[PDB]
């Protein structure tokens, strides 16, 4: 058994780590108060849920977790709720001021004062396993801390942890919930800078989410409850072959090795069904061919873009619940008639598929109509560059006038590392359309 | 439709299906980085401090 | 009230389009880089596919089908013909085939006389968002001044009856009937139905529409050989008024309602 | 980043001052007495932004208050929230100002101004973690306009890292004083470009035009004039009191609001717009609200938005309303005026929604904008500059009190380079 850290980081990376651990315990049978009846090793044991949880000799089950934000408020949230117990507090960093929506605070001027006693925090949940696999990162790109601390914390972890693989789970701004206007500039700083320490980014469009839960859950006005609890459903699908026996994706190395062959391309597209509202009194029971077909509809993507104009280096079908490898295939093979599936020439055209028989949890409560079965899909496609296509433009439009610089400026982050970073989403760009476009 | 490597257990199944084959910084350079911006932020302070004494 | 944006100032067809919206006076045309549009007349090169569909708040639509450029480029034409399943079988009508493509050269073709001349035919095909076939109803013969000469071509950079040497399709009816109404619209379907999966806008966050000119030509035994499509075509004049207003009719108005001359395929 | 430092200063700046802690401490429900008795923990969750915490469950304003005669300061003790206020936190001195910068600049307000940083020093000290300032004042005046600005030159010396905020009122000929105030307030504007990183502009033109045409008072009261301030107040500082995600304190708002250094004043608006008294029963609707807060005839600075374009805007909406109503709104007030924001700022309109509604109000809108037609107030006080001192006519009260003509031809220079600085971007 090799331990996964999970790492939050941020407001959206806080709060999504406690919609994610409130599933992983539902998942694996553990009480608010850590205590888990279905575990017959007490104070020990080497499952495979124990990559995600420790132990000790009450039979606590605890997460291998550190929260971290610049300002107290939503991390005290956690340490006042309903998995309060669940943590124990040197878990839970706070510092006393946020970064204000700047990348350049959270990177220079306060993730200074407090790295390192955030990476002795780590220290010390990592001295505590026998073989660290790496770490899990949760964080916006658009929030200060999100994307300065975050990527300081990046670079500080290939230098204390060399070997570890790290992986993102890393929420990309939208409009229609954002809190500041420069978050184009966050995102693209903060890209810049944590590129080389990153093997493998999930990157999750607010706008898609957000969408997702008007059209299919009939949320009028989702909030980030709404867009959390989804989210929550579309990392355990993609965590959930580290925390149940199985033979896809059962380390972090694995998910590089499946889904990136080339470094610098790390940011597979996830695609997720079925979406069903639990208000619904009949539910139409969604079959293996139809949730698979769904995967290719860009109405079900973390990221809205089209794949069909663009190439495939990879694809894994992650499955939870009543499914078998037979309907899969049928279903497959349908498919690849009735859609425009492209893979790069330098790639075998397929699938690499895995089930898990424990149909999706959901919260009791929650918006998720429960569901027989669902499936996540992760393409390393080159359609999600359209993504940073729309950020890098945002990031022309107000770099060309020097709009807000100053505030960055003035923490003492230099104007170059502006178009350093911008230089190398444009090349980032530039490696997407030699992959994926031929003329 | 080949159906390469089928693994099953009690909590699952996993195979792979393929359709057609193929045709950093170190700790010092952080510090370093690190305390040029603070000391652009001490540089920029002082000069403002020095504008409010004149 | 609705808003579009240009982006290709040198489009003639889309001069005209901009010019009928601005005269409904329910369209206000904005700046280039105002991104809250409902219409976007898009640049020919390196159009910014992934910027479109993501204004909360406004229907978007563009006069491009992304992609559509496996048609209207002629060594990615060549590929796409020989390739596809589909398109490959029953392909009878395509003469065997910078970077360059060396075609079959049709050795004699149908030629007009007096004049030993000899002609293209270009016609004209716009694609709606629910992907919707309209040939137009007028089609246009380039013809070469000069006597076949075993004057090969018709491109207007290379006039005694024909007037720009334009023959506008009634008089090439009378001529068909005195010297001498199908093939045109199995090829224009054929090939756009193909690359319909690949294309279509129908459940996007955005949606297309595109004018196509198709060229063809005909042969002694009058069979109709295409020599490509092209992405951004300019109409003949007189036909301009007319067909610009069709596209507003059905590619913009019938997304876009204020307060026929196509034949569907 | 919670608690935050309020100074009023000179006669208008205690005037609108008192009235602010009298409509907050009501929506927080905070007594006369300082004792909370309130229904709801909203009110309580974030009320050490402004209050702090004595001796049996009372709540004290941090607010200094700061004059050059006792007069008004008198008047503020006697009020109905006259006690709340903390005894040692007035400040004050015997001889006035006489509506002369200079003195409350130079001479006069130099002799006090010590003895108010050691209550600001005093406040600032037993702050968990200060946002940095908030200072109401005139700037037609001398101890609020002249003082004013000495004390936040202080404040920026030995707070530099904080944020230095303004609610300034801005002085106009249909409500004028004295003939001088076009010297103060431009040897004042200056000062402010420079010194803080929000300004607040309230225009005495625009609140004298809103009462007497919107409002149909024949004769408006400073009171009457008030009444839209202390509403405003409120308004802009509900997102830093309630819970909430978007400019929930100073230094986030700035960032937001403000993408170069020195244009950083707004033109604030407020609806429904409602006279003292009012009656108030029917409430607005969603696009009611909306309609409104963004109509020209709504701002409080005396400028046309409609011949400028917004750099950014802010938008606070209070009651029980439909949050899915209002994002649709303001989605087709920018989408079918696009022409007024500017393009090369993207999304640079943010949306607040609190509970909580003002008091006598099912639900209201504060409008807050970055406009490039604010120019037109400074180009306004330049013209009534300069017909003056063209003629040096009344400068004799300011040599007098050590000052140069050199210091006003500079000031003069400053604003109208302000000015030119916002006509550059109205057209870009
Ligand atoms: C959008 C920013 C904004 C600029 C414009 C032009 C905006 C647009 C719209 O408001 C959003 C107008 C609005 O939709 C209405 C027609 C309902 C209305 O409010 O317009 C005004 C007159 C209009 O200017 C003509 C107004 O003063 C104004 O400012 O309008 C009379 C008013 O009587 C009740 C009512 O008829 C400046 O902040
Ligand atoms: N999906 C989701 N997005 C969130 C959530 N909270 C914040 N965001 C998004 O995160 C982006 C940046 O905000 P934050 O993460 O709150 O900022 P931060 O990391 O705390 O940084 P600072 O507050 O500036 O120090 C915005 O685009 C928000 O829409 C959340 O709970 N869920
Ligand atoms: N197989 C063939 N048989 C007879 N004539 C041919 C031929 N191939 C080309 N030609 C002649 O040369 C012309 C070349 O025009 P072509 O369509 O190749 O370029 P073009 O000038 O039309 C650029 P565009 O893509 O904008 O239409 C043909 O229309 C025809 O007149
Ligand atoms: N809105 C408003 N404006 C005021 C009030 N009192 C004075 N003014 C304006 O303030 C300016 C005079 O400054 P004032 O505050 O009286 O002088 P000070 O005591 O030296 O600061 C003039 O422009 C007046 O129009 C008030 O109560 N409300
Ligand atoms: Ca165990
Ligand atoms: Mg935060
Ligand atoms: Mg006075």
């Amino acid at each position: 058994m090799r331990e996964c850290i999970s790492i939050h980081v941020g407001q959206a990376g806080v709060q999504i780590g406690n919609a994610c651990w409130e599933l992983y315990c539902l998942e694996h049978g553990i009480q608010p108060d850590g205590q888990m009846p279905s575990d017959k090793t007490i104070g020990g044991g080497d499952d495979s849920f124990n990559t995600f949880f420790s132990e000790t000799g009450a039979g606590k089950h605890v997460p291998r977790a550190v929260f971290v934000d610049l300002e107290p408020t939503v991390i005290d949230e956690v340490r006042t709720g309903t998995y309060r117990q669940l943590f124990h507090p040197e878990q839970l960093i706070t510092g006393k001021e946020d970064a204000a929506n700047n990348y350049a605070r959270g990177h220079y001027t306060i993730g200074k004062e407090i790295i390192d006693l955030v990476l002795d925090r780590i220290r010390k949940l990592a001295d505590q396993c026998t073989g660290l696999q790496g770490f899990l990162v949760f964080h916006s790109f658009g929030g200060g801390t999100g994307s300065g601390f975050t990527s300081l914390l990046m670079e500080r972890l290939s230098v204390d942890y060399g070997k570890k693989s790290k992986l993102e789970f890393s929420i990309y701004p939208a409009p229609q919930v954002s809190t500041a206007v420069v978050e184009p500039y966050n995102s693209i700083l903060t890209t810049h800078t944590t590129l080389e320490h990153s093997d493998c980014a999930f990157m999750v469009d607010n706008e898609a989410i957000y969408d997702i839960c008007r059209r299919n859950l009939d949320i009028e006005r989702p909030t980030y409850t709404n867009l959390n609890r989804l989210i929550s459903q579309i990392v355990s699908s993609i965590t959930a072959s580290l925390r149940f026996d199985g033979a896809l994706n059962v380390d972090l190395t694995e998910f590089q090795t499946n889904l990136v062959p080339y470094p610098r391309i790390h940011f597979p597209l996830a695609t997720y069904a079925p979406v069903i509202s639990a208000e619904k009194a009949y539910h139409e029971q969604l079959s293996v061919a139809e949730i698979t077909n769904a995967c290719f509809e860009p109405a079900n993507q973390m990221v809205k873009c089209d794949p069909r104009h663009g190439k495939y280096m990879a694809c894994c079908l992650l499955y939870r619940g009543d499914v078998v490898p037979k309907d899969v295939n049928a279903a497959i093979a349908t498919i690849k008639t009735k859609r425009s599936i492209q893979f790069v020439d330098w790639c075998p055209t397929g699938f690499k598929v895995g089930i898990n028989y424990q149909p999706p949890t959901v919260v009791p409560g929650g918006d998720l109509a429960k569901v027989q079965r669902a499936v996540c899909m992760l393409s390393n496609t080159t359609a999600i560059a359209e993504a940073w296509a729309r950020l890098d433009h945002k990031f022309d439009l107000m770099y060309a006038k020097r709009a807000f610089v100053h505030w960055y400026v003035g923490e003492g982050m230099e104007e170059g590392e502006f178009s350093e970073a911008r230089e190398d989403m444009a090349a980032l760009e530039k490696d997407y359309e030699e992959v994926g476009v031929d003329s | 439709m080949e159906v390469i490597e089928l693994n099953k257990c009690t909590s699952g199944q996993s195979f792979e299906v393929i359709l057609k084959p193929p045709s950093d910084p170190s700790l010092e350079e952080i510090q370093k980085k690190l305390e040029a911006a603070e000391e652009r932020r001490k540089y920029q302070e002082a000069e403002l401090l020095k504008h409010l004494a004149e | 009230m609705y808003t579009f944006v240009v982006r290709d100032e040198n489009s003639s067809v889309y001069a005209e389009v901009s010019r009928l919206l601005l005269a409904t006076g329910q369209w206000k045309r904005l700046r280039k880089d105002n991104p809250r549009f409902n219409l976007m007349l898009g640049e020919r090169n390196r159009l910014p596919f992934g910027r479109l569909g993501h204004e909360p708040g406004l229907v978007q639509l563009v006069n491009y089908y992304r992609g559509a450029d496996k048609l209207c480029r002629k060594a990615s034409l060549v590929k796409l013909i020989k390739t596809s399943p589909e398109l490959s079988e029953s392909c009878t009508w395509f003469p065997e085939s910078q970077v360059h493509v060396i075609q079959k050269y049709l050795e004699k073709p149908l030629l007009l006389e007096p004049g030993h001349r000899k002609f293209d035919i270009r016609s004209w095909v716009l694609v709606d968002h629910l992907y919707n076939i309209y040939l137009y109803r007028e089609g246009v013969l380039r013809t070469s001044s000069e006597p076949y000469n075993s004057c090969h071509l018709t491109n207007h950079c290379i006039g005694r009856y024909e007037e720009g040497n334009e023959m506008f399709f009634e008089e090439f009816n009378q001529y068909l009937m005195d010297a001498l109404e199908l093939q045109i619209k199995h090829i224009i379907r054929s090939c756009l139905m193909c690359i319909e999966p690949a294309i279509s806008t129908k459940h996007l966050h955005y949606q297309s529409f595109q004018l196509f000119g198709f060229d063809f030509m005909v042969d002694e035994e009058l069979k109709v050989w295409l020599i490509e499509v092209n992405g951004a075509p300019a109409c003949a004049q007189k036909l301009y008024a007319e067909l610009c207003q069709g596209i507003v009719d059905v590619a913009i108005s019938s997304v876009f309602p204020l307060a026929s001359i196509f034949i569907k395929l | 980043m919670r608690e935050i430092v309020h100074i009023q200063a000179g006669q208008c700046g205690n005037q609108i001052g008192a009235k602010f802690w009298e409509v907050i401490s009501d929506e927080h429900g905070i007594d006369p007495t300082g004792s909370y008795h309130g229904d709801s923990d909203l009110q309580l969750e974030r009320i050490n932004v402004y209050y702090n915490e004595a001796t049996g469950n009372k709540y004290v304003p941090r607010a200094i208050l700061v004059d050059l005669e006792p007069g008004t300061m008198d008047s503020v003790r006697s009020g109905p929230f006259g006690q709340i206020f903390r005894p040692d936190n007035f400040v004050f001195g015997q001889s006035g100002a006489g509506n002369n910068w200079a003195k409350g600049h130079y001479t006069e307000g130099a002799e006090l101004v010590d003895s108010v940083l050691d209550v600001v020093r005093k406040e600032s000290e037993s702050c968990d973690c200060l946002q940095g300032f908030q200072l109401t004042h005139s700037l037609g005046g001398g101890t609020g306009s002249g003082m004013g600005t000495l004390l936040i030159s202080k404040i920026r010396e030995e707070y530099p890292d904080r944020i230095m905020n303004t609610f300034s009122v801005m002085p106009s000929p249909k409500v004028s004083d004295t003939v001088v105030e076009p010297y103060n307030a431009t040897l004042s504007v200056h000062q402010l470009v420079e010194n803080t990183d929000e300004t607040y502009c309230i225009d005495n033109e625009a609140l004298y035009d809103i009462c007497f045409r919107t409002l149909k008072l024949t004769t408006p009261t400073y009171g009457d004039l008030n009444h839209l301030v202390s509403a405003t107040m409120s308004g802009v500082t509900t997102c830093l009191r309630f819970p909430g995600q978007l400019n929930a304190d100073l230094r986030k708002l700035a960032v937001n609001m403000v993408p170069f250094p020195r244009l950083h004043f707004f033109m604030p608006g407020f609806a429904p717009l409602t006279s003292r008294g009012s009656q108030q029963y029917r409430a607005l609707t969603v696009p009611e609200l909306t309609q409104q807060m963004f109509d020209s005839k709504n701002m409080m600075a005396a400028c046309d938005p409609r011949h400028g374009r917004y750099l950014t805007v802010a938008a606070i909406f209070r009651g029980r309303m439909s949050m899915k109503e209002v994002d649709e709104q303001m989605l087709n007030v920018q989408n079918k005026n696009s022409s007024y924001f500017v393009e090369w700022i993207p999304n640079n309109v943010k949306t607040a929604v609190c509970d909580i509604p003002p008091r006598g109000l099912k639900m209201s809108a504060t409008f807050i904008g970055n406009s490039t037609a604010i120019q037109e107030l400074f180009k306004r006080i330049s013209e009534q500059f300069t017909a003056m001192f063209r003629r040096k006519a009344f400068l004799h009260w300011y040599t007098g009190e050590g000052m140069d003509e050199m210091e006003f031809t500079e000031a003069e220079s400053n604003m109208n380079d302000l000015v030119s600085e916002y006509q550059q971007y109205q057209d870009a």
